[PDB]
């Protein structure tokens, strides 16, 4: 038996256009794809099924990449506000977070059969000389979040001995994503980890690490330099002045005194030092957390990400327009394209293991240049929301 | 003519909705003749299946002009039958189709009579022949067969297509078969003897699936007049071009030029259409003449030159990289060619697209990449190895520092003129011994009365008076003036983060007049600085050209 999934009501099915794929690309999803259905994974479909999903190929093996992102709005209900798995908040304070891939777990389960016609993926054809080739699940599918809703059940059986056996140890799963956290040294962290795959594999699944608890914010910077010219304190007027607007209790009166008259920029005026405890105060107001701000489980999360040249980008996570949540920055042959989706897999990861969520980015970068490229150098096996956006020429320098 | 004994295709209605039940409009005593003939004959057929008044459903039918046609106005039919997935998401391109020595052409006669409609839907395409007047009860048939105009009889015709011919396809794995609507393409490398043989060796295997196709006295010769393109063994090239020279040219006429040159664009290099494009904008009358602008005029008469002797493409090798090549026309027009041994192109292409109100050359150069990337990968599986008309060291620099990112994959300068450059640098660092500008603009919301104007360190001042503007126009003609007044070195401090956009990105066209004449000025100057500052905080400079500007205003 199969337990039954419905939509929400007034809306129905996905009917997403499928990009066109490389050869290469191509090719391994056929192969993919004529093994799974040798397996009654998947079933070839008829033209009655009006209903459609991409289907892309990430990386020394090929594998299939499934963008289930609007049949998980359309069914949003049902692995949230009905059988949602719980976010425990001891993840972001480990020393030690290991991820692990266990959407191997899904095939063994038989999906609904009322349910299979809203996975239906086209594998699509070079200079489309064949019509495409048309598939549908017949077992939970990898990307779905409907899938760890179900599969809950069947997680808790597999992970109840060694839960049991380390009481100090999170298991926290998202999606295909299994995270795993302790406090211990990494040795004894990764043996655990070595260990937790050995009850995996008893069921028949199958890391790369992360250390949560060293995550720093990053500071909204001042200069500290000795000789400021009249154009550095405009510049610094203007950065404190938008920093004002997030931060409570941002000084700006004293430094504003310094520019009196139509003065030219490069003549340097000599400082005060009432104006240096601004400076100083503002410093230590900057490099603390927010005061007033806090993760709202109902509103979504917006990223930010801007360009700051020589490999290094900048992000800022928030609900409501500059009340940050988290800000932080990437650094790094490589190219835009290639640092761009690494930063956001990066800040996705990261909002996965504090919040339970990902955000909805905006990235600066043409809508047709990612498209083509973002799978190039993509490794998750979520895909998270996507806007595309026009950096604003000041708030790239007020992030440094 | 048979009807292929293949899988019916299960069809539903869309959810809680009955099928048609539209009355049969009285019909005259000779269309009910004709079509109780055209009826009788589709009954042999096995085409058509009479029923009685248990079934409720019904649809219109009418008959057309010898001979006549039997019409079914399926619309409420359609507007009751489920969605079905999209038969086809682009047309194959000739450009991407393989060498074969040997090739010939198939298509099924009859293609939606041949294949069988699912038994539980059939009872929803009833229709009735109506007797003379009102009098007795008309003929019920309904359809066995996939009825033409019926929403789901393309979907389901191509479905069945693909499941016939997979079985022959696998056998056949070094014989191409291109299969679109109710025609067919089958090439191979094979020799005229061994060749026509598997060709009828396919045609058994259709007969055999009820699909009956035409023998080798009566299959198409080559050039296959196709899609508007005609098409040969081992090259392709779009059906002959025509463009008539009028004494006045109308709209329409206009319309249709621009068309059949966008069609031509596709292997004629060079191709333009802007100034012919830019008559047809500010749209109105269908019959009316335009004059032709003088620049129209060469545009066209450079057209009829590239159009006067015949271009042909070549065909698509795997083996082989595919080089794609881009120069710059003129202002916004950008034409490419595609090859794989130099200069034989596969096909050719135009750029002109405007994105958004203020570009340059290098983001008009990797919007053509972009657009040349994304139709080699549907056309050939990859991407090309391009060729650009701009230097690395310019390309370095302009991505660099810019705010977007950007990626253009494997490329080499090649030096074609006209080069792609920047115009223009803005400093990094304010200027040491040049004139600071501080300017501003302001503009009533009611009066729609504006200022625009300077304030400088060495106590220089200016105001402008506007009628017609915004508080955004008023920033720009603020920059502007300052740029007027200063000389070869400038500092300028603006509250407009507007302004400092538009600059910033270093456009060298605008559609604004305005931004046009910055731009103009911004090339003559040496080293410009820009900044900015927060309005309305009392500082420096900005709060003296904020009196200003204000007064009378604000
Ligand atoms: C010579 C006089 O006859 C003609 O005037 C004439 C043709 O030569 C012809 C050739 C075709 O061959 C093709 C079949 C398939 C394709 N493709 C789609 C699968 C592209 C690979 C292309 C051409 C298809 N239709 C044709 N029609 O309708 C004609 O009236
Ligand atoms: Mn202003
Ligand atoms: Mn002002």
């Amino acid at each position: 038996e199969t337990v039954p999934v419905k939509l929400k009501p007034g809306m129905d099915g996905p009917k997403v256009k499928q990009w066109p794929l490389t050869e290469e690309k191509i090719k391994a999803l056929v192969e993919i794809c004529t093994e799974m259905e040798k397996e009654g994974k998947i079933s070839k479909i008829g033209p009655e099924n009006p209903y459609n999903t991409p289907v892309f190929a990430i990386k020394t093996k090929w594998r299939k990449l499934v963008d289930f992102r609007e049949l998980n709005k359309r069914t949003q209900d049902f692995w949230e506000v009905q059988l949602g798995i719980p976010h425990p908040a001891g993840l972001k304070k480990n020393k030690s977070v290991t991820v692990l891939d266990v959407g191997d777990a899904y095939f063994s389960v038989p999906l609904d059969e009322d349910f299979r016609k809203y996975t239906a993926f086209t594998i699509p054809s070079i200079n489309n000389e064949t019509p495409g080739i048309r598939y549908q699940y017949n077992v939970l599918p990898q990307g779905w979040k409907g899938s760890p809703a179900i599969f809950q059940s069947s997680m808790t059986k597999i992970l109840e001995p060694f839960r049991k056996q380390n009481p100090d140890i999170v298991i926290y799963q998202y999606m295909d994503d299994l995270y795993v956290g302790s406090d211990l040294e990494i040795g004894q962290h990764r043996t655990k980890i070595e260990e937790l795959r050995q009850h995996l594999l008893r069921w028949g699944l199958t890391g790369y690490e992360l250390h949560p608890d060293k995550w720093t914010v990053q500071p909204i910077v001042l200069p500290e330099k000795d000789s400021w010219t009249v154009n550095d304190i405009q510049k610094l007027v203007g950065k404190l002045n938008w920093a004002s607007q997030i931060y409570p209790g941002i000084k700006v009166r004293q430094l504003c005194k310094l520019l009196r008259g139509t003065k030219a920029l490069t003549e340097v005026i000599p400082l005060t030092e009432e104006a240096e405890l601004e400076l100083a105060e503002n410093r230590e107001i900057l490099k603390e957390p927010v005061h007033g701000v806090y993760y709202d489980p109902s509103k979504d999360l917006i990223a930010e990400i801007q360009k700051q040249g020589q490999g290094q980008w900048t992000y800022q996570i928030y609900q409501e327009p500059f009340k940050n949540l988290k800000t932080g920055k990437y650094a790094r042959h490589t190219n835009d394209v290639k640092q761009l989706t690494e930063a956001v897999q990066k800040i996705t990861t990261e909002s996965i293991v504090i919040w339970g969520k990902t955000p909805k980015f905006k990235l600066p970068i043409q809508k047709e240049t990612w498209e083509t490229w973002w799978t190039e150098y993509w490794q998750a096996t979520w895909i998270p929301e996507w806007e595309f956006v026009n950096t604003p020429p000041l708030v790239k320098l007020w992030y440094q | 003519s048979p009807i292929s004994p293949i899988e019916t295709v299960p069809v539903k209605l869309k959810p809680g909705m009955d099928g048609p039940k539209v009355k049969q409009w009285p019909l005259t005593e000779e269309k009910i003749k004709a079509l109780v003939e055209i009826c009788t004959e589709m009954e042999k057929e096995g085409k058509i299946s009479k029923i009685g008044p248990e079934n409720p459903y019904n649809t219109p039918v009418f008959a057309i002009k010898t001979k006549w046609r039997k019409l079914v106005d399926f619309r409420e039919l359609n507007k009751r039958t489920q969605d079905f997935w999209e038969v086809q998401l682009g047309i194959p391109h000739p450009a991407g189709l393989k060498k074969n020595k040997s090739v010939t052409v198939l298509d099924v006669g009859d293609a939606y009579f041949s294949v069988p409609l699912d038994e539980d839907f059939r009872k929803y395409t009833a229709f009735t022949i109506p007797s003379i007047n009102n009098e007795t009860p008309g003929i019920r048939y309904q359809y066995n067969v996939l009825p033409q105009g019926w929403k789901g009889s393309p979907a389901i015709f191509q479905s069945s297509m693909t499941k016939i011919l997979e079985p022959f396809r696998k056998q056949n794995p070094d014989i191409v078969i291109y299969q679109y609507m109710d025609d067919l393409y089958v090439g191979s490398d094979l020799e005229i003897g061994q060749h026509r043989t598997k060709i009828e060796e396919l045609r058994q295997h259709l007969l055999r699936w009820g699909l009956t196709t035409p023998d080798k006295k009566h299959q198409k010769e080559p050039p296959f007049l196709w899609m508007g393109y005609e098409l040969h063994p081992d090259k392709w090239t779009v059906q002959p071009i025509v463009l008539p020279e009028k004494d006045s040219w109308t709209v329409n006429d206009i319309q249709k030029l621009v068309g059949k040159l966008n069609w031509a664009s596709q292997i004629y290099p060079g191709i333009k259409v802007r100034q012919l494009c830019k008559l047809l904008r500010g749209t109105k009358a269908l019959t009316e003449v335009i004059p032709l602008t003088e620049e129209a005029e060469l545009e066209l008469a450079e057209n009829r030159e590239i159009l006067k002797e015949p271009v042909h493409g070549v065909y698509y090798d795997p083996s082989k990289d595919l080089i794609a090549e881009i120069q710059k026309q003129g202002q916004g027009q950008w034409t490419y060619q595609i090859y794989q041994e130099p200069f034989k192109n596969l096909k050719t292409g135009k750029y002109a697209r405007m994105r958004g109100a203020h570009t340059n050359d290098v983001k008009q150069l990797t919007e053509a990449v972009q657009k040349i990337t994304t139709e080699s990968i549907v056309i050939w599986g990859k991407t090309p190895k391009f060729k650009l008309p701009i230097q690395k060291e310019t390309w370095e620099t302009w991505w660099t520092e810019y705010w977007q990112a950007t990626w253009i994959p494997e490329w080499e300068f090649v030096n074609t003129p006209p080069l792609v450059k920047l115009w223009y640098q803005l400093e990094k660092e304010p200027i040491v011994g040049a004139e600071t500008f501080y300017v501003d603009g302001a503009a009533n919301r009611e009066t729609k009365l504006g200022k625009a104007g300077y304030v400088t360190n060495r106590g220089r001042q200016k105001v402008v008076t506007l009628t017609d503007t915004t508080n955004q126009k008023t920033e720009l003609q603020a920059i502007y003036l300052a740029l007027q007044d200063s000389g070869l070195e400038v500092n300028i401090v603006t509250d407009s983060q507007y302004a400092l956009g538009i600059i910033q990105a270093q456009p060298d066209q605008s559609e604004s007049e305005l931004v046009n004449q910055i731009i103009e000025q911004l090339i003559k100057k040496e080293k410009v600085y820009l900044a900015w500052v927060p309005a309305h905080k009392g500082i420096g400079g900005n709060e003296q050209v904020d009196k200003l500007v204000s007064a009378g205003i604000r």
